[PDB]
This record gives C-alpha cells, sequence and structure tokens, in this order.
C-alpha cells in the first residue's frame, strides 16, 4: 500500500495473505475470505501449492490469532484473460473451514449487478510494497477515490467498466502496489472490488476487477 | 537460496502481484533470458511473435552494488556470458 497507515490490528478480519508457489520461484498476494471455506482474489494469483494465512496483523510474527490453511483448490475465473488481465477473479476453496471469531472473519459481498458510484470513497488493504524501496510486516490500509470511467479508458486500451473499476486520484501519492493484488476495495463495508493492476510507477488510476459483475459465478462456484 | 523480486509490465500494465525469482550457482544471461520469457508466457501470454515485434522487449537488471544492465530481449548479444545470480538485486522486464 502507497500512502496508507498501519491498520488497527485485527480491524480487518477478512483479510488473508496469499503465499504461491510459482515453477522459478515464488508470488505474493492478498485476498479476502467471503465464506467460512472461501477467500476470493485475483486470478493473476495462481500457482501450484496455495498457502492462505488468516488472523494475521504483523506476516512476519507468529501470532497466536493466525491461521494457516492450504487452499484445496483454486478456481479461476473460465475467460480470465492473462493478456489483457480481464475477468480477473479466483476462488480458493480452503482445506478446512476458518475457526470464526473476533480476528477472522468473512467481508459481506456486494449485491448482484450493484453499481460504485465515481467519487465515491472506498478504502483499499494489504501487505505490499509501500514505495520502491521498502515493504511492511504488518497490514496497512489507504482511502482511495473511484474515478470517471473515462480516465481508465484514455490510460489502460483494455479497460471494460461493465467488468472493471477505475479507482485513485492521479495527483495523491495513494494507491495499492505490488503484493496487494486480490485484496479487497471497500466501500461502505463492502467489498466491491479486487486489486487488480496499475503501473509500475504506482501512480494511479489502478484498475480493480468489479465483483458485482461475478456474483452468478461467485454463488455457483461455492455452490 | 537467493531471492530476486521482478516486475513484469507488457503494454503499459502491471498486475499487482509481488513476484520473486528464486535462484540456489552461476549461470549464463541466456538461462536469465529464458527464465523472462516464460514469466512473460506464463503471466501475461507474451508470445515469441509479440517480444520480436514490440517496439521495445528488455530486462534490467540492478545488481546489489548499484549498476544496472539492460538486456535486450529480441537479441541478447551477451547470451554466453556468465553472472552469478546473487549479485542480482531485482529485475524489471518491460514489453511494450
Amino acid at each position: 500500500i502507497i500512502g496508507g497507515r498501519e491498520s488497527r490490528p485485527h480491524s480487518r478480519p477478512y483479510m488473508a495473505y496469499l503465499q504461491i508457489q510459482s515453477p522459478a520461484g515464488q508470488s505474493r498476494c492478498g485476498g479476502f475470505l467471503v465464506r467460512e471455506d472461501f477467500v476470493l482474489t485475483a486470478a493473476h494469483c495462481w500457482g501450484s501449492n496455495i498457502n492462505v494465512t488468516l488472523g494475521a496483523h504483523n506476516i512476519q510474527r507468529r501470532e497466536n490469532t493466525q491461521q494457516h490453511i492450504t487452499a484445496r483448490r483454486a478456481i479461476r475465473h473460465p475467460q480470465y484473460n492473462q493478456r489483457t488481465i480481464q475477468n480477473d477473479i479466483m476462488l480458493l476453496q480452503l482445506s478446512r473451514r476458518v475457526r470464526r471469531n473476533r480476528n477472522v472473519n468473512p467481508v459481506a459481498l456486494p449485491r448482484a449487478q450493484e453499481g460504485l458510484r465515481p467519487g465515491t470513497l472506498c478504502t483499499v488493504a494489504g501487505w505490499g510494497r509501500v514505495s520502491m524501496r521498502r515493504g511492511t510486516d504488518t497490514l496497512r490500509e489507504v482511502q482511495l477515490r473511484v474515478q470517471r470511467d473515462r480516465q481508465c479508458l484514455r490510460i489502460f486500451g483494455s479497460y471494460d467498466p461493465r467488468r472493471q473499476i477505475c479507482v485513485g486520484d492521479r495527483r495523491e501519492r495513494k494507491a495499492a502496489f505490488k503484493g496487494d493484488s486480490g485484496g479487497p476495495l471497500l466501500c461502505n463495508n463492502v467489498a466491491h472490488g479486487i486489486v487488480s493492476y496499475g503501473k509500475s510507477s504506482g501512480v494511479p488510476p489502478e484498475v480493480f476487477t468489479r465483483v458485482s459483475s461475478f456474483l452468478p459465478w461467485i454463488r455457483t462456484t461455492m455452490r | 537460496k537467493h531471492t530476486v523480486p521482478y516486475t513484469i509490465s507488457v503494454d503499459g500494465i502491471t498486475a499487482l502481484h509481488r513476484t520473486y525469482f528464486v535462484f540456489p550457482k552461476k549461470v549464463l544471461y541466456q538461462e536469465i533470458d529464458s527464465k523472462v520469457k516464460n514469466e512473460l508466457a506464463s503471466q501475461r501470454g507474451v508470445t515469441t511473435e509479440k517480444i520480436n515485434n514490440a517496439q521495445t522487449a528488455t530486462y534490467t537488471l540492478t545488481l546489489n552494488d548499484g549498476n544496472k544492465k539492460v538486456v535486450n530481449l529480441k537479441k541478447n548479444d551477451d547470451a554466453k556470458n556468465s553472472i552469478d545470480p546473487s549479485t542480482i538485486k531485482q529485475i524489471q522486464i518491460v514489453v511494450k
């Protein structure tokens, strides 16, 4: 997270930290719990073994609130397009249901086809890098303003307002960044977006998956 | 093991995961070229044709001592030279 502040420990109990195995190294992503047995994240976070940490604040410390669960099954959206990063959404079925408590609890999803007006202030949280030189051991968060679709249509030729959200005022040093992919965009305590992509510079606007465009798939996949 | 963060930008888009390579030994630049092209393919669907026709297709190594090396993915005249990956701090990959 660029330009944010440390979260109050365990104030965002739906947040998940993902460790992903790849053929020549590893990746790190965020995610968020949507049911006791399912985490939502970005499809570009897929890999060949995924571990989910829930209940964390400092991910580099051994906290007794942490729950470490392997993903049983990783279900990318069938129309995910790696080239344009379209339909960038994935469900992780957890190998075991969480112990629900004050530190681990699911976040609410939007209603089917629910919109999100330009100008709305939202929050994003994650464990990603905070600049080009430093990261964070602890969960951080920043408030971002939803942009008019016009802004991302001009910057990103593959942007689609029907399935994505344009987020972040270019004039502020505030953004989601590397390692925050898959984390939620929260607007009035509902997860409307998934961190997807932006510029290597970290300069907004950035593109989020629009969760409400995928609710039928989410519901079918969890059933 | 030696961990090397890298970033992929294709057509002006960077996915916002955090990715690292893990190295154990010395390697030729051509082996790093292969790792880079393999990730371009598996993360962003980049083909050999896309690379070869692109306005720019490069990766830049930043070494721990601050030196930077720009490698052309279309034709790397240094493919057969070696590097100790433990000297590599991070890799920036850019196509288009």
